[PDB]
């Protein structure tokens, strides 16, 4: 029947915003996943490089967008809504420099994005932005930071999180992968986090996607200390890390 | 239960209806085509609207537009709504030329045009655009690149792409010959052979190529090179 | 455009009250030397770091707030709450009074009901703090009204959760004694029996600045 | 539909539901005496965990000589009080004198009337007994509705059970009423409206103006009304 | 669920992919009177048929004037056609004031077709249901026309809704107008289109068919009320 | 049934909100105006059924200016708004250009105000004058169609007066010729007698180029000729 | 702006049978001294028309960019060779830019000279924006216009702006002939700018001569 | 506010019917004065002056007795008293009754033509003075129409009281005779209570009320006239 989900600013009898609820299903319907995990003095984002459901140049299609030279982020969901969200973030992070001098913090960037998102929720101005992403980046405290935001307002932040269509089949796997490094050996920190976290990150993606995970269909980025650049790891290093599973 | 009315209404399945109908709107209009070559980027545009007018001029209905001397733009869909995007494209070049005194690059124009089309989708009162845009260029050092902008953003780099009423037909004809390293002067004769497969011997297909080492700038159709069409092989 | 109804009651407000009736339980109890607040932090997993997601935020050096509804709305009302704690602090050099602050946030929530094309706030607030006129613990309703409570709960199943406070509360209770009667109103009230550093508790801490109790600090009280 | 549309009967819809929405709210009593106007209230008790000693949300203060007893939506009541306090002060800033209540209700009913006429917004589900003292015509007691049709009175009992409590003032009220006799008069109608015989004193609140050439405008404490409640026991100014 | 949901709004699209509100405007121009224009090598003649609503009434004007070398002929509703005339008049006159050269024809219609576009995406303003017919001459006489959706077609002959099909067929087999350089044969060829496409048993041209010519040494000269019935409205 | 929007079209190519007002103009008082070679003569009824009225405050033939007079029909409360607007722009024209405005330039602006896209003005007029090029008579509609008429009629009884003028209008008719003709069509469609109070004719002569309301005394000498 | 801080010298525009001859030095003086000695002033605005400066060089970019932009917009709608913006259009447009600035107080001190070919009888229906024999013109298809900072505009057969108006124009008003040869025009300017080397305090060598013929816009650089 | 499929206005006819459920008010013109009349009701032993619910002033010479929505008159009068004084500031003359009535009618008309605005559900009647020493009682409806009258009545069952006034309306009357005619209009409120009828005698450009003392001397004579 004609239920109460027509507009976006109208509550339901039980009290649920169904326009927001349907917008989260838009991200789960794009069948594009991504994993983000923060370890010691580093954090990485693993993309998937797939068309949001011939002759397409695969180097152009991606799900990683640097907001600044220090704060990078990923995007999923509808390709139209995710592109405009980066521009509503690049024009915001750069605005922080012109209005406050310092570079924007990773935790302040996500909370400032959610403030604009919440405004479009209470008002019937525009449609919701069917997207999600993992904002990555280190701060002035020399600590890595990761933050995930849903189509609604959220500044959760996780040490390891999965965004995409498989969030209901990955917490049972990421908890074990995180446990495979925290309560395990944990010897020292020889600044070899890439061989310690990213190796224990790509392994998490292989446990989610049952494919062989071709190196020409995956691209990661690191924002660790001594680098501080959100550099996209080259193809040769990606294929080299894929053979480390043996 | 009728949820595809406005553009701000999300379907319960998760899809975004009222914007997917636009793909069914561009699938009934005339087609456009473009492809990469080792000497330039030859374009194409078939206007399959011969059975009703037959009174228009031969070289009047042109659907090839350029923002400046080195970036071409075509339409596929509502010809009226595409005029508004060209106005936003040329103004984007002119605004970029004032603030930076140089030609606007391709990877920064496509990202600004796709934002303009996507911006009208979010509104509850403005209707979305109904025109798919093909943006291409050909650098002197680097090779060409064709960006395809469909409704609801999604800027994608291509190497050959067709959009219109036979997108599932001409796509199979391009993957046969590797057009990445052939020429422009021979591909133009091959393009006219494809149109004859899928519907008469008429000169209603106007198209230009951006580069034939002709100062690497957007030329015209050059009728003398178009008239020796291999109409049989 | 949240119009009236023939029965004489707002229907969108009644629907908004159902959202706060199905969220995490928030609980505040005043005392004679401070006010305490508590919230059952439903930890979904170990990925969410506790120092990021919170339910107890500050407004000034003497005002504490608690959320009880739509988590996405836990920041917009906070931004205008801190902004009002600054606009009053610019003109008037002293601290912002709780009654002067709660009447402004109640006016902000009110304007999101009468305005056309807007949605009411899906949360219930719990403003508490030290004042020059004693202590206070107010509760803001999505309708816009506010109550000068003494000990109340606003989360899920509060019809029976308040029953613990109607029979296990005295007018003269110290802040240290009120902690165990608040934990009992959380652990012994419903599910969430594995209360091991999964409860955020803020206190007025006998006229000192607002203190957010740490996990190991609450562990001293969690043994009973 | 919306408030902009009329009805075939000639009445409205949004302003008609608001007139009924205040009928499900607590009662308030108005009363003009020969010493000063007095007001009544009914604190609705959601639970026994309210402060019940420092505050009460049924009688507010507009100015140092104008005060109203609200009845209706407690949420929407705070806006008009925040709107009437400005008009009671903008008149002082523009004319250097106190504002007469006759020029205040007109300034406040127009803000209600402006909502039931355009904007497409819901009306104000509020109605209150606003009274005060003035040098032009002494003590006064006005009464507004959600439509704006204000009217002067001597005694009014809006809220819940109006027709029963208003009938009490049709006979027991007198033209000459002292301050103490008026309080006992308004105390019975405040108690019998809730179908009770005696107020629990952890209930109803009263206020009174009684200008002693300075407009004292004292409110009441939970201990001060005990003496008034005790006087009702001996001298019962019964239902009738 | 179809046939009545995607019909009254200028925003919604049909599931097939057709903006049915704008498509009604294209058909709304067919209820108007007929019109026809002939593009010769150096001249352009426009034949417009007025419509006498009553015997006491006067035939309302159909062919208008914009500039010396630019004149349009509406076909549709007089409400929106008059608005586009003022927009086209203030635009071309501003070009002769801001600069000194005349306004380019295709650069003018691009502004007029854009006016249709601005009244198509907004939900409040509807589309101009009027079929314009811009006939002009700058360096080569060209004839342009619009529709409710933004369009331009450098036509060589046209028709407009009354008996367009009977008139389009006459122009399809008459493509010798380009060599009919003599203006007298052109106006007789253009008037023959209406004579062979008028209604059944109606009055042919009893001084109620507006005619206008434009060319090399010809401004938008409206054909006088005497030059047409002497020999042009007397050959047939 | 499409009636929600104001600017909706029809599958047959027609408007809807405008067509509703097309029938609203067929309920006002009848009127008739004749454009002769020497001037323009107007006529109307005066529904002053209740004798308590002042009989002069209610008028059907107002004046746009001293050279242009007009009639009214339909919503009398909305007809005054267009006449007040016409009294501004025609007078504003005299301040810019020293000559009087042309009716062709005045009726085109009185019709553009009925193109508010509020609601369309449900009113039809019979604007007439002797501005330049002799006298002209125009008849506007809420749809915006401005058709110059030689002799037309608007009102609840405009159907009967239409065919009467077709069988009576002659091009070589003077003022006194049409003055009796402007009353014989009113004598047919009338639920009363053509007294000296129900008729309110006025004319604009070509000589003085100004309008002059025919008072109660002058109309008595014209209503008694018995056509 | 205010005050000609970075002025320029004067240019000389003379028309003849093969085309338009223009000349200008490269000295950009900073008031009292030669700061820049290698700047360009003869600006190419189309494939058939050019424009020169004088006055403040800084207030020329606000006019050069506002003019070269219009050329690309016109080039993007080139559906015929006759749709190119004739010099009559550019000169009348530049005068409108100066007239709207004259209504305000800021005038953008410049004395722009616009020259070009006002015809379309020489095939150039192909534009090479980013980089045999001549012809004879009827002297009426060659447009050379002047624009003052006050908005004064006209067109003639020989224009000279800035400080050379009192020196170049005098020698050129009586020595100018009709249908001058190419060697006659360059020898006329060479003997003319020599006078502007011993009298003008702000002038130098590097006469950037630019000729606009029926085949393109050339460039040359003598040194006298 | 939009039209109807036949030609009426559902937002105006509803508002025009809304004034029918209101207190009656009758006015009557005379030679050099114009006495007004209104019939209200109040709860006994409460509501002492009814805050002068009717017979509102606008100037020194312009009375106004509305009818209908009591709360919607404040916005109508305040938007009128402001215009009555603004006219005095720009033309240096006390606003004539012809201008006030032409303004009140334009206020109600400006509310039905615009969209998203509820029409003024109030029908009034203004009695004042013109520029010359004259008195013309006007009467405005919520639709926007207005016309002068020699006597008029609006409110609950205004037809039966206006019909009675149409018969025994003399031309020129006496100050007490004109009051008796207005006091013979108690055909709306049964038993003719003196605490219900309120009359004011607007004379010599100075409004004044009528005390209840002389009311009883005139309201009691009507009972001894039906036999």
């Amino acid at each position: 029947q004609s239920m109460y989900d027509r507009h976006l600013t109208i509550f339901s009898p039980d009290g649920n915003l169904y326009q927001i609820e349907y917008a989260i299903k838009a991200v789960k319907n794009t069948n594009i996943t991504s994993v983000g995990v923060k370890g010691e003095n580093c954090a990485v984002i693993i993309s998937q490089k797939k068309m949001a459901t011939k002759l397409l140049d695969y180097n152009n299609i991606t799900n990683i967008y640097n907001i600044t030279d220090e704060i990078g982020c990923s995007m999923v969901g509808m390709p139209g809504d995710c592109l405009s969200m980066v521009y509503k973030a690049r024009s915001e992070a750069s605005e922080f420099l012109y209005s406050n001098g310092y570079n924007v913090n990773a935790e302040t960037l996500c909370r400032n994005i959610c403030d604009k998102i919440q405004v479009y929720t209470q008002h019937a101005y525009m449609r919701l932005h069917a997207c999600s992403g993992m904002i990555i980046g280190i701060d002035e405290n020399n600590k890595p930071e990761l933050f995930k935001f849903d189509p609604s307002g959220f500044c959760a932040g996780y040490r390891a999180c999965v965004i995409g269509n498989k969030e209901q089949e990955s917490i049972s796997v990421l908890e074990r992968l995180l446990e495979k490094r925290k309560k395990k050996i944990q010897q020292e920190t020889i600044d070899e986090d890439i061989r310690n976290t990213t190796i224990l990150a790509i392994e998490a993606l292989q446990t989610i996607l049952a494919f062989d995970l071709k190196a020409s269909e995956i691209e990661v980025a690191i924002v660790s200390t001594k680098n501080r650049n959100f550099t996209q790891i080259s193809e040769k290093e990606i294929d080299n890390y894929l053979t480390y599973i043996a | 239960a009728g949820y595809d009315l406005s553009v701000s209404t999300f379907s319960p399945d998760g899809r975004l209806y009222q914007v997917e109908y636009i793909y069914k709107s561009i699938n009934n209009n005339n087609t456009a085509l473009c492809l990469e070559c080792k000497d330039g980027i030859i374009c194409c545009c078939i206007n399959s609207n011969m059975d009703k007018n037959k009174m228009i001029k031969k070289n009047s209905y042109n659907r090839i537009y350029h923002v400046n001397n080195n970036i071409i733009i075509t339409y596929s869909g509502f010809d009226g709504d595409a005029r508004n995007i060209i106005d936003r494209a040329r103004s984007e070049a002119n605004t970029y030329y004032y603030n930076f005194h140089t030609n606007i690059p391709l990877h920064i124009l496509v990202n600004r045009i796709s934002l303009y089309i996507h911006a009208y989708t979010l509104y509850w009162h403005m209707r979305p655009f109904a025109a798919s845009i093909i943006i291409s260029s050909f650098n002197e050092k680097d090779k060409g690149d064709i960006y395809c902008i469909e409704p609801n953003g999604a800027c994608y780099k291509y190497s050959g792409i067709v959009i219109g009423k036979n997108k599932e037909m001409f796509k199979t004809e391009i993957e046969k010959k590797d057009y990445k390293d052939i020429n422009v002067r021979d591909a133009i004769e091959d393009i006219y052979k494809f149109i004859l497969t899928s519907n008469n011997l008429q000169n209603l297909v106007n198209f230009s190529w951006i580069c034939k080492e002709s100062s690497y700038e957007f030329q015209n159709i050059h009728e003398e090179i178009l008239t020796p069409a291999l109409n049989k092989a | 455009l949240t119009t009236f109804s023939p029965t004489g009651k707002l229907v969108q407000i009644e629907y908004a009250l159902n959202r706060v009736s199905s969220s995490s339980p928030a609980l505040g109890i005043r005392a004679k030397n401070g006010v305490i607040i508590a919230t059952e932090k439903k930890s979904p997993n170990e990925l969410i770091e506790e120092n990021s997601i919170f339910k107890i935020q500050q407004i000034s050096e003497h005002i504490g707030i608690v959320y009880a509804g739509m988590p996405g709305d836990f920041r917009v009302l906070l931004k205008r709450a801190r902004k009002e704690a600054i606009r009053y602090s610019l003109q008037y050099g002293s601290e912002i009074l709780v009654k002067e602050l709660v009447k402004i946030i109640a006016s902000i929530v009110q304007e999101f009901t009468q305005t056309g094309g807007v949605r009411p706030f899906g949360l219930s607030l719990l403003i508490c703090g030290v004042d020059v006129y004693g202590y206070h613990l107010y509760q803001i309703d999505p309708s816009g009204c506010y109550f000068n409570w003494m000990a109340t709960c606003v989360g899920k199943d509060y019809q029976n959760n308040m029953s613990f406070l109607e029979k296990r509360y005295n007018k003269d209770i110290e802040i240290e004694d009120a902690i165990h009667t608040a934990i009992l109103t959380l652990k012994e009230s419903y599910e969430g029996v594995l209360n091991e550093k999964n409860i955020e508790i803020g206190v007025a801490y006998d006229n000192k600045p607002f203190k957010i109790l740490t996990q190991n600090e609450i562990k001293d009280y969690l043994i009973e | 539909s919306r408030t902009t549309t009329f009805s075939p009967e000639g009445r409205l819809y949004q302003v008609e539901y608001a007139l009924e929405a205040i009928n499900n709210a607590s009662i308030t009593i108005g009363l003009i005496t020969k010493d000063g106007v007095i007001l009544g209230a009914d604190k609705v008790f959601i639970s026994k965990l309210i402060d019940k000693a420092n505050n009460y949300e049924k009688i507010y203060k507009i100015d140092k000589h104008i005060f109203c007893g609200v009845a209706g939506l407690n949420a929407d009541a705070n806006i008009l009080i925040n709107q009437s306090r400005l008009y009671a002060q903008r008149y002082l800033y523009n004319y250097n004198e106190v504002q007469p209540v006759s020029q205040l209700v007109v300034q406040i009913c127009d803000i209600k009337q402006s909502y039931t006429q355009y904007g497409g917004l819901r009306p104000y589900g509020v109605s209150f007994l606003i009274g005060g003292y003035d040098t032009k015509d002494g003590y006064q007691l006005y009464h507004t509705d959600p439509s704006g049709n204000y009217s002067g009175w001597f005694a009014t009992a809006i809220g819940t059970n109006n027709l029963t409590a208003s009938s009490v003032l049709k006979q027991e009220w007198k033209n000459d009423m002292t301050l103490e006799e008026g309080l006992l008069l308004a105390l019975k109608t405040l108690a019998k409206s809730t179908d009770t015989e005696i107020p629990k004193s952890e209930k109803i609140e009263l206020a009174y103006l009684t200008n002693k050439d300075g407009e004292v405008y004292q409110k009441y404490l939970t201990e001060k009304e005990i003496e008034e409640l005790i006087k009702l026991y001996t001298q019962k100014y019964i239902k009738e | 669920m179809y046939r009545n949901l995607y019909d009254t709004d200028n925003i919604i699209y049909s599931p097939e992919g057709r903006l049915y509100q704008v498509e009604y405007a294209s058909e709304a121009i067919k209820q108007g009177t007929c019109a026809v224009a002939i593009k010769s090598k150096d001249y352009v003649v426009v034949s417009g048929l007025k419509k006498c609503i009553s015997k006491l009434s006067f035939p309302q004007e159909k062919i208008f004037k914009i500039d010396d070398y630019i004149g349009i002929s509406m076909s549709g509703i007089t409400s929106d056609a008059k608005v586009l005339t003022k927009f086209m008049q203030n635009e071309c006159l501003s070009h002769k004031f801001l600069y000194n050269e005349n306004i380019n024809i295709e650069s003018l219609v691009r502004s007029v077709a854009d006016k249709y576009q601005k009244n198509t995406q907004k939900s409040s303003k509807r589309a101009f249901g009027v079929g314009l017919m811009i006939a002009a001459y700058h360096n080569e006489p060209c004839i342009f026309e619009t529709r409710p959706n933004g369009s331009y077609f450098e036509y060589d002959a046209l028709s407009f809704g009354a008996r367009s099909h009977a008139s389009k067929t006459y122009l399809e087999k008459n493509l010798h107008l380009f060599e009919e350089c003599s203006l007298e044969e052109l106006i007789l060829h253009c008037l023959k289109a209406l004579k062979c496409s008028l209604s059944s048993e109606s009055e042919l041209t009893i001084s109620n068919t507006a005619l206008a010519v434009v060319g090399k040494n010809h401004p938008w000269q409206e054909i006088s009320s005497l030059q047409l019935e002497e020999y042009l409205s007397k050959v047939k | 049934e499409y009636d929600r929007g104001v600017n909706t079209f029809s599958p047959e190519g027609r408007l809807f909100q405008v067509e509703y007002a097309l029938g609203a103009i067929k309920l006002g008082s009848t009127a008739v105006g004749i454009c002769v070679n020497d001037g323009v003569i107007l006529a109307s009824e005066r529904r002053i059924s209740s004798t308590l009225i002042e009989k002069d405050s209610v008028e059907k033939l107002l004046s746009i200016d001293d050279h242009i007079g007009c009639a009214m029909s339909g919503l009398m409360a909305d007809a005054r708004t267009l006449i007040d607007y016409a009294r501004v722009e025609c007078n504003h024209y005299k301040f810019i250009y020293n000559e009087n405005i042309n009716i062709k330039s005045c009726v085109e602006l009185i019709s553009e105000l009925a193109l508010d896209f509020s609601r369309p003005f449900g009113v039809a007029l019979l604007i007439g004058g002797v501005d330049k090029n002799g006298p002209c008579l125009w008849y506007t509609e809420p749809s915006g169609t401005n058709t110059r008429f030689s002799a037309a009629s608007i009102g609840s009884a405009q159907e009967g007066a239409e065919l009467l003028l077709q069988e009576n209008y002659k091009k070589d008719m003077t003022f006194e010729q049409a003055e009796i003709l402007a009353l014989t069509v009113l004598r047919q469609v009338m639920e009363d007698k053509l007294s000296t109070s129900n008729v309110e004719i006025c004319a604009i002569k070509k000589s003085d180029q100004t309008f002059y309301k025919y008072n109660t005394d002058d109309i008595s000498r014209i209503i008694d000729v018995l056509p | 702006t205010l005050g000609p801080v970075v002025t320029g010298t004067s240019v000389i525009a003379i028309k003849y049978k093969h085309g338009i001859m223009i000349a200008a030095d490269r000295k950009a003086s900073y008031g009292s001294y030669a700061k820049f000695q290698n700047v360009e002033r003869i600006f190419k605005i189309n494939n058939k028309t050019v424009m020169g400066f004088s006055g403040e060089l800084a207030d020329a970019q606000y006019l050069h960019e506002l003019l070269t932009r219009k050329n690309i917009n016109n080039l993007s709608e080139k559906k015929r060779k006759e749709d190119m913006y004739t010099p009559q259009h550019y000169h009348s447009y530049v005068s409108r830019v100066f007239y709207v600035r004259k209504n305000r107080i800021d005038p953008l001190f410049n004395n722009i000279i616009i020259a070009g070919i006002n015809s379309q009888k020489y095939d150039n229906n192909d534009d090479n924006v980013l980089l045999e024999e001549y012809k004879e013109i009827h002297k009426d298809d060659l447009y050379i216009g002047f624009v003052d900072m006050h908005g004064t505009n006209f067109c003639d057969d020989y224009i000279t702006t800035g400080y050379a108006r009192y020196f170049a124009l005098t020698l050129l008003r009586d020595h100018y002939k009709d249908n001058m040869t190419e060697e006659e025009a360059r020898i006329l300017i060479n003997e003319c700018l020599r006078i502007l080397y011993f009298r003008d305090a702000t002038s130098s060598n590097f006469i950037q001569i630019v000729k606009v013929t029926s085949k393109g816009v050339e460039y040359e650089e003598p040194y006298i | 506010t939009v039209f109807s499929p036949d030609g009426h206005l559902l937002q105006v006819e509803h508002a025009l019917e809304a004034v029918k459920k209101g207190g009656c008010a009758v006015a009557i013109k005379s030679s050099n004065f114009a006495v007004l009349a209104v019939e209200k009701k109040n709860i006994p032993k409460l509501q002492n002056p009814k805050t002068t619910e009717k017979l509102i002033k606008l100037d020194e010479h312009n009375c106004l007795a509305f009818a209908g929505l009591n709360a919607d008159a404040r916005v109508l009068v305040n938007k009128t008293r402001l215009e009555c004084q603004r006219y005095y500031l720009n033309m240096d003359e006390p606003a004539p009754v012809d201008y006030i009535a032409k303004y009140v009618a334009k206020v109600q008309q400006k509310f039905t033509h615009r969209g998203g605005v509820r029409p003024f559900g109030i029908a009034t009647l203004i009695a004042g003075f013109k520029n010359n020493k004259e008195i013309c009682i006007y009467q405005t409806e919520p639709s926007g129409i207005y016309a002068a009258w020699k006597a008029q009545a609006i409110g609950k069952n205004a037809k039966i009281v206006q019909e009675f006034l149409e018969k025994n309306y003399q031309e020129n009357m006496e100050q007490k005779d004109c009051i008796f005619l207005a006091l013979k209009a108690i055909f709306e409120v049964v038993e003719l209570s003196s605490k219900n009828v309120e009359v004011a005698l607007l004379t010599e450009k100075d409004l004044t009320f009528i005390e209840e003392q002389e009311i009883n001397s005139m309201v009691e004579l009507i009972d001894q006239e039906r036999t």
